[PDB]
C-alpha cells in the first residue's frame, strides 16, 4: 500500500551520504596535498608527520560509505516513505557535515602544514583544529545513525 | 563578473523557485498534479532519441574543436621558435579528432535504432518503446559528454607537450602517454553507450 | 510639467497637513492645544523645509 | 482550458522583457561615466 | 472531483471526447464537473482539472528551446568575449 | 535665560506664524465650516440625533487651537524679549 | 581552482608558447661556462654568436665597449617585449603594461629630477629606459614647470594611481626623490599583487610568491641601507610594501630595527629568509645579501615556468632575461677589466 | 492525426542548423580578422595568403546553410512527429558542431595567422590544423544530412 | 481548427528578424565607428574611403527589414500553427544570423581599419573578410525566405 | 467572443514601445553627454555641434512614442488575440530595434565627439555612422507600423 | 462577472509608476550630487546653479508621483482585468521611462557639472543634454496617460 | 506490472556512471599532465614515475565504467522503478565520487609532480596523498556495487 | 490519517539543524586555524591560548547536534504535520543561526588572533566579543528547543 | 475548517525572525570585531570602550529573540492562515529589519572605531550614528509585535 517511488528518497540519501562525503574528502585532500608539497620542497623531513590532515579528510568518506552502506542495506521495494524520508534525512546530515568538516581540514591543514614548516610548535595546535573539524563530520555520523536506524 | 552574474541570477532564481514550487505542491496536498510519471510518458520518445544522437554527435564535436584549438595555439606558439613542432604534435590533433570520429559513429549507430510507431497511447506506445527513446536519450549524453571531457582534457595534455617539446624534442614521445590514457576515456563512454543501446528496438 | 508640479504640490501639502496638524486636531481630550502648539512647530518646519 | 498557453506567454514574455530590462539597466548603470577625463584631478 | 472547460467531442472546443470510427453524434459540456466516489452530501470535493500550468506540447517546446538556448548562450559567451588588438606593430 | 539672536529671531517669525495661522484655524472649527469635517474627533455613533452633536466637537477642537495659539502667542512673546536682550 | 586551462589558450595561447620559446634561449650554465673564457670582447661576441643572440653585436663598430654591448642587449630585450604586448590581448595587455609600470616609475623620477634641477625634457627622454618610455605627448614641452610636469603625469600617465599616495607637486620638492621613487614602487606593487589576486587562478599561486619575495627583499634592504642616514624610522616603515610574508609584525619589527643583527633576527623567523641571511657573509670577497637575494628571485622566477597556464610566465621571462642581460654586461666587465678572479659571481639561469 | 505543433520541432531544425553555423562562422571570421590585422601591419604580403581561415569559416557557414535548406524544403504541414524531431536532430547536429567547428577555426587560424609572419614554415602546419578543425563540421553535417533524410 | 493563440510566433518572427538584425547592425555600426574614429585622428583622408564597414553592417538591418516586412505582409487572423512556426523560424534565421553577422562586421572592421591606417594593404583583405561575414547575414535571408514564402 | 486576457500583450506592446526606446535614447543620451563634457573642457566652441548624436538618441525616443501612441490609441478590451500578438510585436520590434539604434548611436556620438575634438575632418563621417546608427530606429518603425495598423 | 485578482494589476501599475520612477530619481539625485561635491572643492560659487540636475531629476519623481495617484485614484473593486491591464501598461510605461531618464540625467549631469567646473560654457550644452533626458520621462508620462485615461 | 517510464531512472544511472567519471578522470589526466609537461623540461628522469596519477585518475574512469556496465546489462525496458531508483543510486554514487576523487588526484597530482621536481624525497608522500585521494572513488564504487546488485 | 509526507519536514529539521551548524562551526574553524597559523609564525606561545575561537565554533556544532537529536527522537511514523514544521523551523533556526554564529565567530578569531599577535590586551576584547557572536547559537538553540518541544 | 498547513507560516515567521536577525547581529559582530581589532594594535586603552558596536549588534539579535519566542509561543495546531500570515509578516519585519540594522551597526562600527583609533572626537559621533542604526531594528520589532498580537 506504500508508493514504489518512496525509495527514491532512500536511494538519495545513500547517494548523498556517498558523494557529499567524497567530495568533502576530496577537498580536504587536495588543499592538504598542496600545503603538503610546497612545504616539501623545503623541509622534506615533514612529510610524514604533515600527513596527518590528509588522513582526517580520509576518515569523513569513511563516515559516509558506513552511513552509505548502513542506509542501501535498509533499502527494500517496500520501504515506507517514513523509512526513506529518515534515510534522505540521515545522508544529507552526514554528506554535508563531512563536507563543511572537509572543508574545514582542508584549510586548517593547508595553513597548519605550511605554518609548521615555519613553526614547529604549531604542530599541536595544528591537530587540535584538526581534530574539532573532524567533530563535526563525527557529529553528521552521529545524528546520520540514530536517523537511520530508527 | 558580468555574463556570469546573468547565468549565476538565472541559476538561483530558477532553483529558489523550484524549492518554493515543491514545498508548495507537497504541502497543499497537491502532490498528485506534480505527475514526473505524466511527464515522462508524454514527451514524445522521438524527443529523447533526437537530443540523444544531436548531443551524442555535437556534444563530441564540441570536444574535439575545443581541444583542437587548445593544443593547436601552443603548437602554433612553439613553432614559431621551434619548428619541428609543427609536424610531429599534430598525434594530438589526431587524438582530438578520433573523439569526433567516436561521436559520428555512435550518432550514426544510435539513429539506426529510431523506427516510427504510428502509435500515440502510452499503452500503445509501451515499454519498448518509452525505453529506446531513454536508453538513445542516455547514450546521447554519455558517449557526447565522455568525449567532451577526453577532448579537453587531451588537449590541454597535448598543449604541456607540445611546449615541452619545445625546449627538448625527445621529451614528446614520453608525454604521449598521458594523452593516451586522457583518449581511452572516450572509448570508455563509447562502449558504456554501446551497452545502454545493446536491446533497443523502436517499432 | 505645470500640471505634475501643481499635482505633486497639492498632495504634498495634502499629506503635511492630514499627518501632521490632523494629528492634533483629531484628538479628543483638551490637552490636544499642547500637543498643537508642538505638532504645529514640526508642522511649520517641515513646510519651510 | 486555454491555461496552459495564456500562462507560459505570460511567464515567458515577461520573463525576457524583465530580463532584457534588467541587462539594459545595468549595462547603462555601469556605463563608464566619461569623466575620466577628469577624474584625475578630482581624486 | 474533476473539472474541466468544455468536455466536447468538438475539435474547436478541446476534444476530450473521441471517435475513432465517424459517428452521428457530437457534444458539449461546458464547465463539466463530475464526481463518482467518496462524494460527500450535496457538494463536490475539491476539484482537479485539465487546465494546467504545462502541457506535452509545450514541455517538449520549452526543453528544446532550452536546449538551443543554452547552445546560443554558450556561442554568445565566446562572441562577446572577442577582443581586438588595442595596439599595432610599426 | 539668554540665546542667540538668530535663535530669537527664527522663536518670533514662528511664533507670529503660528499666533496669526492657529487663531484663524480656531475660528473656522468654531464657525463649523465644513471644509475641516475629517479632522474632527468624532465617532461613528455621533451621526445620530443631528448636527449639534459634532458642533460639540467643533467646538472642542477650536478651543484646543486658540491654546495652542496663545502658546504661541507667549513663545513670541519671550523670543521679542531674548531679542531686546541682544 | 579556475580551469584556466579552458579558456587560457583561447586568447593567450599564442604568446604562451611564444615567451616559453624565447625562454628556450635563455643563456645555460654551459653557455656562461664558454662565455667565461673568452680574451676580448670580439672573442666575446664571437662566443655568444652561437646563442639566441646571434648576430645581434655585428652591425656595431669594430672597438666594442661594454655599454655597446649593454646598450643592444636591452634593445633586444625591449624589442621582443615589445612585439609580445602588441599581440596582448585586454587582461594579459593590462599585465604587461604592469610589468612596463616598474620602469616608468624611473623614468618619472628621471623627469621630476631633471625639471626640479630646471633642465630640458627632451635631453631627458634619451635617458628613459625604452620599457617603460612616456609615448603620451603631455609629458613634452614641459618649459620645466614642475607644476606643469606633475599635472602631465597625473592626467596622461597610468602613475596617476600611484601618484595619489602623494598628494601635491609641493611633495616632489619637498620629499627626496629616493623617497618618492620607493613610495611610487610601493604603490605599484601592492597595486600588481591585487591585480595579481584578482586574475585569481594559476596566474595567482604562481606570481603572488613572486611579488611577495619582492615586498620582503625591499623590506629587508630597504631596512638595511636606511641605517646611515637621515631617513626616520617613521617614513621608512611607510615605504614597506604590506605584500610580503613579513606583512603583520614582520615589517613592524623591521621598523623597530636599529641594526643589521635585529633584521636578521626579523629574518630569522622565516626559514626561505634564513637561508638568505646565513648565505650572506657579506664580508669582503664573498656573496653579499644582495646577491643571495638575486639568486632566490631567479629560482622563484624559474618556477614560474613549472605552471602552464598562466600569464607569470611572462613576468618570469622579463625579469629571467634582465638578469642574464645584467650577467652578460658583467662578464663584459670583468673581460674587459681583466678582473677575472670574480668572473663566476654570476647568477646562473637554468 | 499528428499534433497540430509537429512542426516546430523540425523549424527549429533549420533555424538552428543557420543560426548556429552562422554564430561558429562568426566567431572564426572576427578571430582570424583580427589575427590578419594584426599580422597584415608588419608583413604585408601575407594577407591573402592568411585570409584562409576565413574562408574556412564560410565553409562551415555553407554547411549550416546546406542543412538548414534540407530542412526547410522537408517541412511539410503534415509533418509527423518522428520527421520534425529527427530534423530537430540534424539542426543540431550541424549547428552545435558547426559552432565549436567555427570557435576552432578562429583561434587556430589567429594563432597561425600570426605564427606565419614570425616563422613562415608554419603555414602548412596551420592549414593542416585548420583542415582538422573543420572536418568537424564537416561530420556534423554528415550526421545532420542522416539524420534529416531518415 | 488554427488555434486562436497561432499568431504569436509569426508576429514573434517578425520581431526576431527585425530586432535581432538591428542589434547586429548596430554592434557593427558601433564597433566600426569606435574604430574608424580612432584611426581618423592620424589618417584624416581614409575615413570616407573606410565607411564600408559601417554599410556592410547596414546591410544586415536591411536583410532583417526584408524579412520582418515579407512575414507582417504573410500573417492572416486564423493562420495555421505550421505557418506560424515558418515564420518564427525565418525570423530567428535571419535575426540572430544576422547578429552574428553584425559581430563579425565590428569585431573585423574595429580591427581593419585600425590597421589600414597602418598599412594601406590590408584595405582589400580587409574588404574580402568583412564580405566573408557578411555574406552570413545572406545566407540567414535566404533560409528565412525559404521558411516564409514556403 | 475574445479572451479577456488578450489586452494584455497589447498593454506591453506600448509598455515595451516606449520603455526600451527611452532606454536606448537615454543611454544615447548619456554616453554622448559625457562625451561632450570631456571634449568642451578643451573645444568649447563645439558644442552646439556636438550636440547632434544627442538629437539622433532623442529622435529614438519619438519613435518609440509615435509606435506606442498607435498601440495605445489601437487598444479596446475586445481586442482579438491576433491584433493583440500584432500589437506586441511592433511594441517589441520598434522598442528593441531603438534600443540597439541608441547603444549604436551613444557609443558612436561619443567616439565621433571626441575624435572631432582632435580631428575637425571626423564630422562629416560622424554624421554618416550616425545616420546609419539611427536608420536601425527607422526600420524598427516602418516594421512596428506595419504590424500594428495591420 | 469580471475576476477578484483584477485589481492587483492595477495596483501594480500605480506601485510601479511611483516605484521606478523613485529609482531613477535617486540615481540622477545620486550621481548629481556626487558630481556637485566634487565640483565644489574647486569651484565653489557653481554649486548653486549646478543643482539644476538634481531637479531634473526630481521631475521624474513627481512624473511617477503624478501617474500613481492617478491610477490609485482610478482603481476600484470592480475594476474589469482589461482596465487593469491598461493602468499596469501605464504604470511601466511611466515608471520605466523615467528610470532610463534618471539614469541619463545622473551620468549627464555628473559629467556636465564636473566639465563646468573646467570650463563655464559648457553650461548651456549641459542643460540643453538633461533636457534631452528628461523629455524621455516626459514621453513615459504621455504613454501612461494615453494608456490611463483609455 | 512495471509503470513504462521506470526505465528512465536506470539509464540516467549509468549515463551519470559514465560521465560524471569520465569528468573526473579527464580533469585529474589533465591538471596531472599539465604539470607533468611543464616538469619535464627542467627534469627529464621524473617523467615515468610522474605518470603515477594519471593512472589513478584513469582507475576513476574505469569504476566508472564498471559501474555503467553493471547497470547498462541488468537494466531491461521494464524494470521495477525500485531496481531503477537503485541504479540511478549506484550511478551517481559512483560518478560524483568519482568526480571527487578525480578532482583530489589532480590536484594532488600537479602540486606533488611540481614539487619532486623540485624535491625527490615528496615522492613517497605524494603516492600516499594519491592513494588517500583515489580510495574515493573505491567508496563510490563500493556503494554503486551494493546499491545495483541489491 | 496524517499526510505521508509529513516526515519530510522533520528529517530536513534535523538534517538542515546538524549541516547548517556544522557549516558554522566549519567556517569559523577554518578561519580561526588560518589566523592561528599567521599569527604563530612571530608568537608561537599563543597557539593554544587562540584555540579558544575553535572551542565557540565547535560549540555551535554541539548546539546543531543537540536539536538535530532532539527533532530526530520526536520523529515518528503519523506525525501531525503541525509537528513536522514545528521540527522544520526549529531545524532551520538553530541551524541557520549556528551558521551566522560561525560566521561572526570567524571572522572575529581571525582577526582577533592575528591582533593578539601584536598587543597582547586585544585577548580580552576579543574573548568577549566571541561571547557576543557566539550567542547567536544561543538564540538559535533557544527558539530551537522552545519549537521542538512544543 | 482551518487548512492543516497553516502552521507553516508561522513556523517560517519564527525562523524567520531568528535567523535574518542572527545574521544581521553575525555581520555586526564581524564588522565590528575586524575594526576593533585593526584599530587596538596602536590604541589598546580603546579595547573595552569600543565594545559598543558589539553590544548594539546583539540588541538586534534579542530582538528577533523576542519575536521568535513570541511567534512559537503563539502557534497552536488551528491557527487561522490568516493569522499564520501575520506571524510569517512579523517575522520577516523583525528578521529583515534586524538584518538592515545591523548591516548598518557593522559598517559604521568599523568605521567609527577605526577613526576613534585617530580622532578621539568621533565616538559621540558614532554612538549617535550607531543609535539611529538600531531604531531600525526598533522599528522592525514594533512593526512584528504589531503584526502578532493583531
Amino acid at each position: 500500500n506504500n508508493p514504489e517511488y518512496s525509495s527514491f528518497f532512500g536511494v538519495m540519501g545513500a547517494s548523498s551520504a556517498m558523494v557529499f562525503s567524497a567530495m568533502g574528502a576530496a577537498y580536504g585532500t587536495a588543499k592538504s596535498g598542496t600545503g603538503i608539497a610546497a612545504m616539501s620542497v623545503m623541509r622534506p623531513e615533514l612529510i610524514m608527520k604533515s600527513i596527518i590532515p590528509v588522513v582526517m579528510a580520509g576518515i569523513i568518506a569513511i563516515y559516509g560509505l558506513v552511513v552509505a552502506v548502513l542506509i542501501a542495506n535498509s533499502l527494500t521495494d517496500g520501504i515506507t516513505l517514513y523509512r526513506s524520508f529518515l534515510q534522505l534525512g540521515a545522508g544529507l546530515s552526514v554528506g554535508l557535515s563531512g563536507l563543511a568538516a572537509g572543508f574545514a581540514i582542508g584549510i586548517v591543514g593547508d595553513a597548519g602544514v605550511r605554518g609548521t614548516a615555519q613553526q614547529p610548535r604549531l604542530f599541536v595546535g595544528m591537530i587540535l583544529i584538526l581534530i574539532f573539524a573532524e567533530v563535526l563530520g563525527l557529529y553528521g555520523l552521529i545524528v546520520a545513525l540514530i536517523l537511520s536506524t530508527k | 563578473t558580468g555574463l556570469e552574474l546573468l547565468y549565476l541570477g538565472i541559476f538561483v532564481a530558477f532553483w529558489a523557485c523550484m524549492i518554493v514550487v515543491g514545498i508548495c505542491y507537497t504541502i497543499f496536498d497537491l502532490g498528485f498534479r506534480f505527475d514526473v510519471a505524466w511527464f515522462l510518458t508524454e514527451t514524445s520518445p522521438f524527443m529523447w532519441s533526437n537530443l540523444g544522437i544531436g548531443l551524442a554527435i555535437s556534444l563530441s564535436v564540441v570536444g574535439a574543436a575545443w581541444g583542437i584549438y587548445i593544443t593547436g595555439s601552443s603548437i602554433i606558439g612553439g613553432g614559431v621558435k621551434a619548428p619541428r613542432i609543427k609536424t610531429k604534435n599534430l598525434v594530438s590533433i589526431i587524438f582530438c579528432e578520433a573523439v569526433a570520429i567516436y561521436g559520428i559513429i555512435m550518432a550514426i549507430v544510435i539513429s539506426n535504432m529510431a523506427e516510427p510507431f504510428s502509435a500515440t497511447d502510452p499503452k500503445a506506445i509501451g515499454h519498448r518503446n518509452y525505453h529506446a527513446g531513454y536508453s538513445m536519450f542516455g547514450a546521447g549524453l554519455t558517449v557526447g559528454l565522455s568525449n567532451l571531457f577526453c577532448g579537453v582534457c587531451v588537449g590541454i595534455v597535448g598543449s604541456g607537450a607540445a611546449l615541452a617539446d619545445a625546449q627538448n624534442p625527445s621529451l614528446f614521445v614520453k608525454i604521449l602517454i598521458v594523452e593516451i590514457f586522457g583518449s581511452a576515456i572516450g572509448l570508455f563512454g563509447v562502449i558504456v553507450a554501446i551497452l545502454q543501446t545493446s536491446r533497443v528496438k523502436m517499432g | 510639467r505645470l500640471w505634475a508640479l501643481s499635482l505633486a504640490h497639492a498632495q504634498l501639502s495634502e499629506v503635511l497637513w492630514t499627518m501632521v496638524i490632523h494629528i492634533g486636531l483629531h484628538v479628543r481630550s483638551l490637552a490636544g492645544g499642547l500637543g498643537l502648539f508642538f505638532i504645529f512647530a514640526a508642522f511649520a518646519t517641515l513646510t519651510v523645509a | 482550458l486555454e491555461y496552459s498557453v495564456v500562462f507560459n506567454l505570460v511567464l515567458w514574455i515577461m520573463t525576457g522583457l524583465a530580463l532584457a530590462v534588467i541587462i539594459t539597466s545595468y549595462n547603462i548603470w555601469n556605463m563608464d561615466p566619461g569623466y575620466d577625463s577628469i577624474i584625475y584631478r578630482m581624486t | 472531483s474533476f473539472h474541466c472547460e468544455y468536455v466536447s467531442s468538438l475539435s474547436k472546443k478541446g476534444s476530450l471526447l473521441v471517435t475513432n470510427v465517424p459517428s452521428l453524434w457530437q457534444m458539449t459540456l461546458h464547465n463539466f464537473q463530475i464526481q463518482a466516489f467518496n462524494v460527500t452530501g450535496e457538494q463536490f470535493s475539491y476539484a482537479s482539472d485539465c487546465a494546467g500550468f504545462f502541457s506535452p506540447g509545450i514541455w517538449m517546446g520549452l526543453l528544446t528551446t532550452l536546449f538551443m538556448l543554452f547552445i546560443f548562450t554558450y556561442g554568445l559567451h565566446m562572441i562577446l568575449s572577442l577582443k581586438t588588438m588595442d595596439r599595432f606593430d610599426d | 535665560l539668554c540665546c542667540g539672536p538668530k535663535l530669537a529671531a527664527c522663536g518670533i517669525v514662528l511664533s507670529a506664524w503660528g499666533v496669526i495661522m492657529l487663531i484663524m484655524l480656531g475660528i473656522f472649527f468654531n464657525v463649523h465650516s465644513a471644509v475641516l469635517i475629517e479632522d474632527v474627533p468624532f465617532t461613528e455613533k455621533d451621526f445620530e440625533n443631528g448636527p449639534q452633536n459634532i458642533y460639540n466637537l467643533y467646538e472642542q477642537v477650536s478651543y484646543n487651537c486658540f491654546i495652542a495659539a496663545g502658546l504661541y502667542l507667549l513663545l513670541g512673546g519671550f523670543s521679542f524679549c531674548q531679542v531686546r536682550l541682544n | 581552482s579556475f580551469f584556466p586551462e579552458l579558456y587560457f589558450n583561447v586568447d593567450n595561447g599564442y604568446l604562451e608558447g611564444l615567451v616559453r620559446g624565447l625562454k628556450a634561449g635563455v643563456l645555460s650554465q654551459a653557455d656562461y661556462l664558454n662565455l667565461v673564457q673568452c680574451e676580448t670582447l670580439e672573442d666575446l661576441k664571437l662566443h655568444l654568436q652561437s646563442t639566441d643572440y646571434g648576430n645581434f653585436l655585428a652591425n656595431e663598430a669594430s672597438p666594442l665597449t661594454v655599454s655597446v654591448i649593454d646598450d643592444k642587449l636591452k634593445e633586444k630585450m625591449v624589442v621582443e617585449f615589445r612585439h609580445m604586448r602588441n599581440h596582448a590581448y585586454e587582461p594579459l595587455a593590462s599585465f604587461l603594461d604592469f610589468i612596463t609600470y616598474s620602469y616608468m616609475i624611473d623614468n618619472v623620477i628621471l623627469l621630476i629630477t631633471g625639471t626640479l634641477h630646471q633642465r630640458s625634457i627632451a635631453e631627458l627622454v634619451p635617458k628613459c629606459h625604452p620599457l617603460g618610455s612616456f609615448e603620451q605627448m603631455e609629458a613634452v614641452n614641459i618649459a620645466q614647470t614642475p607644476a606643469e610636469l606633475y599635472n602631465a603625469i597625473l592626467v596622461d600617465t597610468p602613475l596617476a594611481a600611484f601618484f595619489q599616495d602623494c598628494i601635491s607637486e609641493q611633495d616632489l620638492d619637498e620629499m627626496n626623490i629616493e623617497i618618492i621613487r620607493n613610495t611610487l614602487y610601493k604603490a605599484y606593487l601592492e597595486s600588481f599583487y591585487k591585480f595579481c589576486t584578482l586574475l585569481g587562478g594559476t596566474t595567482a599561486d604562481a606570481m603572488c610568491p613572486i611579488l611577495e619575495f619582492e615586498a620582503d627583499r625591499r623590506a629587508f634592504i630597504i631596512t638595511i641601507n636606511s641605517f646611515g642616514t637621515e631617513l626616520s624610522k617613521e617614513d621608512r616603515a611607510k615605504l614597506f610594501p604590506h605584500c610580503g610574508r613579513l606583512y603583520p609584525e614582520g615589517l613592524a619589527q623591521l621598523a623597530r630595527a636599529d641594526d643589521y643583527e635585529q633584521v636578521k633576527n626579523v629574518a630569522d623567523y622565516y626559514p626561505e629568509y634564513k637561508l638568505l641571511f646565513e648565505g650572506a657573509g657579506s664580508n669582503p670577497g664573498d656573496k653579499t645579501l644582495e646577491d643571495r637575494f638575486f639568486e632566490h628571485e631567479v629560482k622563484l622566477n624559474k618556477l614560474a615556468f613549472l605552471n602552464q597556464f598562466h600569464f607569470g610566465v611572462f613576468y618570469a621571462f622579463v625579469k629571467l632575461k634582465e638578469q642574464e642581460c645584467r650577467n652578460i654586461v658583467w662578464i663584459a666587465e670583468c673581460i674587459a677589466q681583466r678582473h677575472r678572479a670574480k668572473i663566476d659571481n654570476y647568477i646562473p639561469i637554468f
